[PDB]
Order: C-alpha cells, then structure tokens, then sequence
C-alpha cells in the first residue's frame, strides 16, 4: 500500500504541480486543433490565408514550451524532495520490524530497497510521472476540443480511447505473465545443477561424480516439454496492441473517407483531421514505448513495498517507574515458535531467577538456548507466555525505555565500519574518558589497542582490520560493560586457541562494581564454575534448575556434562 | 572488443540464425511503418476524384499488410524462441560437463552465491538477450534509417530543416556529458560503498536494537549519500529541462508547419507532398532516444556471455600424465613429499620446497601461526591444485599420474564444510560404498556417535534431508566422519578445527575421530598443538618453507620457535 508518499502536508505544491501538468497538456492538445485550419487553408484555392493560422500555432508552440518547463522543474524538485523523504523513512522504520522476517532473502531485498534506489526515484517523479499521465490525457482532451469541429468524428475517438487503453494493459500483462513463467521454469531447470556443484567435492571425494553427472544430463535431456504454451502465451504481448493501434488507424481514415466521399465536409477539411487522427494516436504508442521503465520501477519499489509493508513488534504504553536497581528476571509458561521455519521451540518454560546472582545456563547444541537470552533482553516476543523483568511484564513498556534494562554479548559480534573507539562509545555516548579506560582495562583487551598501529582510534569496521574472532569479541565484551543497564547477558562466543577471551569473561563475571543480575550461557568449565544457579536446558525445557555443588553428586546429565568436559580437555590424537 | 574474440564470442553457432533474425525483424519494422505511405496515398487518390473502388483497393492493401505484419512477427518470435531453446540447453549440457572437471580448489575459492549467480543469473541473461534484446535493437536502429531514407525521398528541404533540434541536442548533451566526468564515477563509488553500509546496517540489528545509539554512524552515511545526490543532480537541471525539449513533438511540428506553410505559399511544395512529415515527422526524436536505449540495452546480455565464456573456458585438471611407474620407497602408504612450490596467483608463491616424507602408520601434524600456508599443504595433497615444480607421490607414484577414482580410491579426507548429499540418512552415510547391507551403515552410524540422533530423527535410515532437516554442524560434521569411516581410504587428512566446531557437541567428535583414525596416515592441520603430543612427526613451517621437523620432545629440547608456541599459555 505505503510505497512512495510525497510529505503529505504541503498540498498546495501537488496541487499546483497538477493543474500545471494539465495545463501543459490542453495547451498541447489545443495545438491539432489549431493544425486543423492550417490544414485546411494549405489545400483550398488561396493557400495565402494560412499565416495567420501558422502564428497562432506559434503562441500555442512557445506556450507550451514555458508550461513544460516549469512543468520539469517542478517535477525536480518534488523528486528530490521524495527521494530524502522516503530514504528517511525507509532508514528510520528497521528498528521496529519484527526480527524474525530477516530471512535469508528479506535481508538482500531490504539491502537492494537501501542501497539501490536513489537514481531510480529521481527520475521516477518526473520521467514516469508527467510523461505517463500527459500521454494518457492527451487523446481524451484531443476528442473533446474534436466535438465542435465533427461530431460523428470526435465521439469515434472518444470511444476508441477505452479500447485502446484496454488492449495496452491486456499487451503489458500478457507480456509479464509469460515472462514469470519463463523465467520460473528456467529457475526449475538450473537448479538442479546448482545443487550438483554444491556437493561437488563430497561426490568427487566418495567416487560418485560420473553417475550423478549421467543422471543430471539425462534429466536435463528428458524433460525438454517446451513451447506451447510457452510461445503461444508469449506471442501476444506484442501483436495484442501492433493490431489494435493499426485497426484504430484503419477505422478513422475509413469514417473520414467516407464522411468526406457522401459530401458532409469537403475535401480539405478531410486531410486535416487525417492527420489530427495520426496525432491522436501518437501518445499511444508514446506510452507503450514505456512498459519496460515501468516494469523496472515497478520492481525497484516493490522493493521498498516490501520493506515498509513488513511487520513490526509495538509494546509502548509506558512504564519503568524507578529503575528496579536491581531486578528478578521471571517468565513462567512460555512458548516462542520462530514464525517462519516453524516448530515449537522451549515450549512452556518457567524459572525464577535472583537479583545480583549469576544464573549460568547450559544445554546441548541447538536446543533453544539463546532464543532464551533474547527473550530475557526482550528481544523476541513469546507467542503464549509473559516475561515478568522485576514483578511487571516486558511488553508493557515504551520502546525507547525497555531497551535501557539489558546490555547483550552476542554471540557472533558485530563491529559497524568506524573505530574502536567509537565502537566501545556505542554504549554510552555521554560518557567519560575514565570509564571507558577502566572498561577497556578490565576487558582484558588494552593490550590489544597497545598491540596496533597509532593506538585506539583505528579502522575497525570491516575487510579483517587486523581484527580476528577473540580480538572483536573481547571489543563486544568492553562495549557491553560500558552501557549501565541492570542485566548483563552473556553468550559465549567460539574462542578457540586464545585464553585472553575466556579471562576477560572470568573477570567479567567476577571484577566489577555494578552488582547487577548476569545469565551467562557457556560451557567450558571456567566459565560454568563461577555461577551459583544452573539451569540444563535440554530441548525447550529446563531439565537441572538445581546448583553446582548438589547437580554434581546427586543428579544425571550434569555429571555427564561435566566428565565430557573433563575428559574433552585432554584429547590428544595418538600414534595408533 | 571485436569479432573473432573467442572469449566473448561464444554466440558463434547462432550467428545465421541471428542475421536470419534481423533481417526478419527489419521486415516487421517496414510492415509497421507501411501504413502510412498506404495513408499518403489514400490521401492522393481523395484529393482528386478517386471513386470509392481506388478507397475500396487502399482499404484492402491496408488489411494485407495488417495480416502480414502480424503473420510475421508471430513467425518471428517463434523461430527465437525455438532457437534460443535449442542454445540454452546445448549451452547448460556443456557448462554441466564443465563443472564435472574443474579443480575442487576452484569452488572453494568462489563459494555459493557465485556459482548460483553464474549458472542461472547469467543463463537467464543470455536467454533475455537473444528473445529480446537483438530484435528489439535491430527495429530500433531500423525504423529511424527507413523513416529518413523515405523523408529525404519525399522532399529533401524539410529534412534539412528539420535536423535543427537533432543538432542542438547533440550539441547540449555533448556538453553534458564533457561536464559530468568526476561525478559520474564518484556517483558510482557512493553506490559501491553504501551497498556494504547497507549491508552492515542490516547485518548488525540485534546490536541496534540493543544499543540504539550505534545506529548513527549508518545515518550519518545516508544523509551524506543523499546530500551528495542532490548537490550533483540539481545543478545540471536548466540544461537537462532545455536539451529535452528539442524532443517534444510539438517543436518538430512547429518546425514542419513553418516550412510547409513557407514553402507552399511560394507555389513550390506541392502541399499533398507534405503529409508524409505531418504523419512521421514528429516522433523523429524519439526514434534516436529510441536508438540509443536499444543500443545501451545490449549491453548486459553481452557481458555476461563473456563472463560465462571466461568461465567455461577453464584450465581443467593435467590428470594421467604418462604414470610413474611406482618406485622402490613403500606402496602401501608411505606418501612422500618434494620440492614442492605453489602459489594461488602466478606471481606470489605460497609454498615453498617442502620435502617431507610420511610413513605408513605414522601420525604427522602441521603447526604455523593462523595464515602461514599451513592447510594449503593438505589441501594440494587431495589434489585441489596442481603443484608448479616438484612431484607428489602416494606410494612412489605421482598424483597427478592417477585417474580421478584411483586417487580418490585412498587418499580420502576429512575437512571442513560438512557438505551433505540430500537424500536418504542411511544412503548419506553409505555414499561412498554405493551398498551396504543395511547393517554396515547402521554399525558405522553408532561407532561414530551418529546413530542415537539418526534414530531420534523422525522417521529415521530413511528420512530426506535438507535447510530444515534440523541437523546441527556437529551432527552433519559426524555424519560424514561416519561417511568417511565407511569409505575405509588408508590415507586420511585431518582439519583439526572440525573438532572444535561446535563447542557443546566435541567429546562425540573427538570419539568419532578416535575411530577414525584408527590406522591411517593422518596428516593433522593442528590448530591446539596440545592435541599433538604424541605424535610421531612434528612439522612447523611459517610464511612457506618449513623450518624445522621432528618429535615433540626432541623439538621442545632444541630451542626454536617450538619452545615459543609452547610456552605461550601452554608452558
Ligand atoms: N532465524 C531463525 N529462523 C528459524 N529457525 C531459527 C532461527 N534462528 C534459530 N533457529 C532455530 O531455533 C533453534 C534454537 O537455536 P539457538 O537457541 O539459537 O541455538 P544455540 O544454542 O546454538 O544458540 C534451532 O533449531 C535453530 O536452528
Ligand atoms: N581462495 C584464496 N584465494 C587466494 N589466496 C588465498 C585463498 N585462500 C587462502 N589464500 C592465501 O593463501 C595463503 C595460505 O593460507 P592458508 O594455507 O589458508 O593458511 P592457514 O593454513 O595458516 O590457515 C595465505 O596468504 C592466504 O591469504
Ligand atoms: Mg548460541
């Protein structure tokens, strides 16, 4: 619905725009009308008499000329105009889409609607608009002004202009439906050998290339079942309106012909008005001249259609009296399925937590774990359940004031293309320079800004910037300190070979002043042996809420986990 | 580019058929246009006398060439299509027994995305432009010729007086396009780079949606994009506004009329000799707008041909070259290594003179800081790559001597990139021996760890995989080590980072792995050298060559660059 929407305030300029752009177009449809007696002098015995019809053409040429150039001025602006108002409204409305329609392909369409569609707007205002709907009002105004001068003539145009229009559409359409299908079935062909080169080196590996390849290329082979409909849906596209413009044309010179053969207007006046018939099929052609710029603009904002039309997550109405220094992190029966790729995912779930208490949570791989941990930072929205942060629920909340209670270490780290620094000054942009010394210290990462060139300030964003895995995790883990929120959720991130993450995460858990409630999903032991409240999440469902010292020796899964762990540890492959 | 260019020209074998095209389509144009000289002379004939029968006979010759425009645009676009079908199977069976050749290096080195973006994206562009863009062209660079030829005919004066707006348009946009040189390509390095702000913008959500005051930076950007927009279209806006009004049919007319009206009260026009400009005299500018669209449209059919044809022709793999006649060292599988030395690119050289020589039964590993040619080494092993100077033997007998089965017969592997096969579990696990009795696979599937998931799995030896198949990396990564097992290759390559891959599941991997590597060759790529301590050959090598090999307590006894990596963290 909401594609392209000028500011919707000033309507003085759209209406003023319009009237300029009818303006333009009855001046140069009084034009023919002004041809019509020129015409008409040029052929009778005194061609003399025709100056006077040729400098009223001229003032209706130069009149013209000034309202189309305003016309396009105008038409400038507004595209400017359009074009800021709309990329802002675009940059401004993806905080609030729901974060589950980011699919694999929604991601690269709203990616394409930011980054690929100012050109295409700019001329969108006045190369699509003033021509298409000129061309358009051009004929009907051309048959009104050709009422007075013949009657049986003009309402011939008249209601020729619907059946004209009709068969444009009915052309255009048939055209983009055989090009869907044809570019459907070649999807369905190629793609089978998409899926073959994908598994290129499996099938190579285990001596299974030359089988598969035969049967690909058989079915390739096999298939064929073309044409038909095919071309024949794909002829008419063309041939549709080629005939309906050339009938048209047959049909008026024949009535002209025959109104000027029973003696009704005399000879001259009849080449006249031919010739006012070729103009008033012009912006006809004029028009279907234009189904493929109108088929890529189409498409370009579909895209922003698309990005605007998609769902978005409101919980407002205020709330957060105080702050709850420090809260109690409780949501009792619980469902959350991921609307797309469904499934049932930590279906009824229910845990009250502490304040100021670590609460480690571990759990097999993929079993809905940090689907937890967004739901705790209010991130996602339970389908049948409530998050209850300090005794009042989550989606009760004014979005500006719900996002200022949690503080998250994503578990894949995102660095935006800037500094380190003002990375580390994403958190609290109001602060002082001794809190993020004293973050950047105790995030075991200072010797990582002392192992660099010229110091913090350096080009982080992306393109390695010699930043590799544990290096950005620990700038996650120092951006996360920084922002005083009263939760401090931590999902571990794979550090493999470097120690300096998971001490920067001991000393996290262990080292700092703010005493606030922490949820710290890990699994190696160092990490897991810090908390004081366990929760084993196996498949959507907390299965150990016990502690360490009393899951150990009474309880299963647990002392499972942990001999995994520490005899994991000690897996060296052996000479055998 | 030009003709005869066997890098762009793959669209040889359709070259009669393309010219058979045009010239057909450039009867389609004439049939389109006729009916206007048919309307010149109705004309003709009505302006004298011409009783009904002479209107009776254009009535008719109007309705004929109607029904043989019509006739042969449909025979037109039935013969490309039939041809463009004919092409673009041949062209998919080709490029099919292609990609059945290139180097396994080759994919990873492009990826995913690139290869779907070739095959299909550049097919269906090949496709468009043969069915579209050609016949278009030809009508449009046909149709204005016809029009000026028939013009000039008619009366060779309003031609001439005509040309004016043509001119001055080619004057002021000659002025354009002389004065928007920097802007055009700082425009197109805006675009380049705001992509990937785009694409970081929507990467990092969570990260906005947590800490909403990291969202600045991208605005910041945007606002900088759309003031760079403005500030270069809204200067060049006079001049653009005054160069397309000398298009408007409405100057051309004002032209036509001034020198028809100029010439004929003169007594030296003829005036019945004016209406074929009155008719096609006024859309004379748009044919040339309408000439360089067509022209520019065939642009990127063109060089995605040419990127296709650089695909395609490819340097596939020197297998059997002239076998080695195993030598005298071990058959079994002692593999040996030689002055070996390879680089990606033909200038930089990656490795360099390795020379080291594996025992059967013996376990080796391969140790250097993160980016020091240490995985490319195992990588040419499995013959991703071939070698530019020095052999590489399993068994006394050159790899590149040995078809593409017997290679693979035993020097299977185990890397990263899980890389199911969708079909039957069972049938996945069973992939390499094409069939197991139905027990070896299930006994395979619990010796790796796997069978307790399989069986939890829905159906289970028999469930269809897929995106949604719910298996985890570390699930996939056992089920082809189960694959692996039942392959049985007495030649094995170990990435190290597979075992470490999915934190929580590792202890399962690490026993699937010590199944595995029960009596092989492993040739580990040790990332944790604490895993390699009691291995028999230790290889450290940094920025190419190797440096210094041999055993773990004897390396840790002599004091080079093995004391460092131990000491550090590990002591
Ligand atoms: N965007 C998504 N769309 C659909 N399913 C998802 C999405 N993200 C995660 N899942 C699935 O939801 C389940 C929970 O995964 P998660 O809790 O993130 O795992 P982990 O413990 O590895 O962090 C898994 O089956 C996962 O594949
Ligand atoms: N696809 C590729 N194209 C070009 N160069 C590559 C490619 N992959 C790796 N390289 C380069 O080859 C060299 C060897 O890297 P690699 O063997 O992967 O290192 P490591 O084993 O230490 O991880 C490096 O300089 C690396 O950047
Ligand atoms: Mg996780």
């Amino acid at each position: 619905t909401w594609i392209a929407l000028v500011p919707n305030d000033h309507r003085a300029r759209l209406i003023g725009f319009a009237l300029l752009a009818f303006c333009s177009v009855v001046a140069r449809a009084v034009g023919t009308v002004l041809l019509v007696p020129l015409m008409a002098a040029l052929f009778g015995e005194a061609p003399q008499r025709a100056w006077l019809w040729l400098g009223w053409l001229s003032a209706a040429t130069v009149a013209g000329w000034v309202l189309d150039a305003v016309t396009a001025r105008i038409g400038i602006e507004l595209g400017f105009a359009v074009l800021n108002h709309t990329q802002h409204d675009v940059a401004d409305r993806l905080p609030v889409v729901r974060l589950d329609w980011f699919t694999a392909e929604n991601t690269a369409t709203a990616r394409q609607a930011i980054a690929a569609t100012g050109p295409e707007l700019v001329g969108l205002v006045v190369n699509l608009v003033t021509p298409l709907t000129s061309a358009i009002l051009l004929p009907a105004v051309i048959a009104l002004a050709l009422l007075p001068i013949s009657w049986q003539l003009g309402v011939a145009a008249l209601a020729g202009v619907p059946l004209l229009l009709g068969a444009l559409w009915a052309s255009a359409a048939f055209a983009r439906r055989a090009d869907t299908a044809a570019d459907k079935a070649n999807t369905a062909l190629t793609e089978r050998i998409i899926e073959f080169a994908r598994t290129q080196q499996a099938l190579r590996a285990a001596r299974r290339v030359e089988p598969a390849r035969s049967l690909v290329g058989n079915a390739l082979a096999s298939q064929h079942t073309a044409t038909m409909r095919l071309l024949g849906m794909q002829i008419p596209g063309q041939l549709l309106f080629s005939i309906a413009s050339q009938l048209a044309l047959i049909v008026l010179a024949g009535t002209t012909a025959a109104l000027t053969i029973t003696g009704t207007l005399t000879v001259p006046e009849a080449i006249a008005l031919i010739v006012v018939m070729v103009r008033y099929l012009e912006p006809f052609t004029a028009v279907s001249e234009l189904a493929p710029a109108l088929e890529s603009t189409r498409a370009t904002l579909g895209r922003i259609g698309s990005v605007l039309t998609a769902p978005v997550m409101v919980a407002g109405s205020g709330t957060w009296r105080d702050g709850a220094v420090v809260p109690r992190i409780e949501f009792d029966d619980v469902a959350f399925g991921y609307d797309g790729g469904s499934g049932p995912v930590l279906d009824g779930v229910s845990f009250c937590l502490q304040p100021g208490t670590t609460t480690a949570i571990v759990g097999p791989s993929g079993c809905g774990k940090s689907t937890i941990l967004a739901l705790i930072a209010g991130l996602h929205q339970p389908t049948r359940g409530r998050v209850l942060i300090d005794g009042t629920d989550v989606a009760t909340l004014d979005a500006r004031a719900q996002q200022a209670v949690c503080s998250v270490v994503f578990q894949h780290p995102y660095l935006f293309h800037g500094t380190i620094r003002d990375n580390v000054f994403a958190a609290d942009p109001g602060a002082s320079d001794d809190q993020f010394a004293q973050a950047v210290r105790l995030a075991r990462v200072d010797e990582l800004i002392a192992r660099l060139p010229d110091g913090a300030n350096t080009i982080v964003g992306e393109a390695g910037s010699a930043l590799s895995g544990g290096e950005r995790q620990r700038v996650s883990i120092a951006r996360a300190l920084l922002k005083a929120a009263p939760v401090l959720l931590v999902d571990e991130a794979t550090s493999a070979l470097d120690a300096e993450n998971e001490a920067a995460v001991v000393d996290a858990l262990a080292a700092d002043p703010r005493s606030r409630t922490r949820v710290i999903v890990a699994h190696r032991l160092a990490s897991i042996r810090h908390a004081d409240r366990v929760l084993f999440v196996d498949d959507g469902r907390v299965v150990e809420d016990g502690s360490i010292s009393e899951l150990l020796t009474a309880g299963g899964r647990f002392s499972q986990f942990w001999r995994q762990q520490h005899e994991a540890a000690e897996w060296q492959i052996l000479a055998e | 580019s030009w003709r005869a260019q066997a890098a762009s020209r793959l669209l040889a074998p359709l070259k009669l058929p393309l010219v058979l095209s045009g010239v057909l389509a450039a009867l389609v144009t004439l049939a389109q246009l006729a009916p206007f000289v048919l309307l010149v002379e109705l004309s003709r004939l009505l302006v004298s006398g011409a009783g009904a029968h002479r209107l009776f006979t254009v009535g008719f010759a109007a309705v004929g060439l109607l029904g043989t425009g019509a006739l042969l645009a449909a025979a037109l676009t039935l013969w490309l299509h039939v041809i463009d079908a004919r092409f673009a199977r041949a062209l998919r069976l080709r490029l099919l027994s292609k990609l059945s050749r290139l180097p396994l290096g080759w994919f990873t080195s492009r990826g995913s995305g690139s290869i779907k973006k070739l095959v299909t994206d550049d097919t269906l562009a090949l496709h468009y432009l043969v069915t579209h863009a050609v016949p278009d062209a030809v009508a449009a660079v046909v149709a204005p010729v016809g029009v000026l030829v028939y013009l000039f005919v008619v009366d060779w004066r309003v031609a001439l007086v005509l040309f004016g707006p043509v001119l001055v348009y080619l004057t002021i946009t000659s002025s354009l396009t002389i004065q928007s040189g920097p802007r055009i390509v700082q425009a197109q390095r805006w675009a380049e780079k705001m992509n990937g702000e785009a694409g970081s913008y929507l990467e990092g959500q969570p990260v906005i949606r947590v800490f909403g005051a990291a969202s600045s930076s991208f605005r910041r950007r945007l606002d900088e994009y759309i003031g760079f927009l403005v500030a270069w279209q809204r200067p060049l806006a006079g001049k653009k506004t005054l160069m397309d009004l000398a298009t408007r049919p409405a100057t051309f007319l004002w032209l036509i009329a001034a020198t028809g009206t100029l010439l004929v009260a003169t007594h030296r026009m003829d005036p019945v000799n004016l209406l074929p400009f009155m008719f096609l005299g006024t859309t004379f500018g748009a044919r040339l707008l309408g000439i360089a669209y067509g022209l520019g449209g065939l642009r990127t059919g063109l060089l995605a041909a040419r990127h296709l044809q650089v695909t395609l022709d490819e340097t596939e793999l020197a297998v059997r070259e002239h076998p080695r006649e195993p030598l005298d060292g071990e058959a079994p599988a002692t593999v040996v290594f030689d002055h070996v030395t390879f680089g990606y690119r033909p200038g930089v050289p990656v490795i360099q003179d390795v020379s080291l020589t594996l025992r059967p039964g013996t376990v080796t590993a391969l140790v250097g800081p993160s980016g020091s040619g240490k995985s490319t080494l195992a990588t040419l092993l499995a013959r991703f790559h071939d070698v530019e100077r020095g052999a590489i033997r399993v068994g006394g007998q050159d790899i590149r001597s040995l078809a593409a089965d017997e290679l693979y017969t035993r020097v299977g592997f185990v890397l990263q990139e899980a890389q199911l096969v969708h079909g039957t579990a069972a049938e996945n696990i069973a992939l390499a021996v094409p069939d197991a009795p139905a027990e070896q696979v299930q006994v395979a599937a619990r010796e790796a760890q796997i069978h307790d998931r399989v069986l939890r799995l829905p159906d289970g030896y028999d469930t269809v995989l897929g995106a949604n198949s719910g298996l985890s990396g570390g699930e996939r990564q056992r089920l082809t080590i189960a694959r692996a097992i039942l392959g049985d290759t007495p030649v094995l390559i170990l990435d190290e980072a597979t075992a470490f891959a999915d934190p929580e599941s590792e202890y399962l991997v690490q026993q699937a792995l010590n199944r595995l590597t029960r009596d092989r060759t492993v040739l580990v790529i040790a990332h944790r050298l604490h895993t390699i301590t009691r291995a028999d050959q230790i290889v450290v090598l940094d920025h190419g060559r190797i440096v210094e090999r041999g055993t773990h307590e004897e390396l840790l006894a002599a004091g080079g660059r093995y004391c460092r990596l131990w000491d550090t963290g590990q002591g």
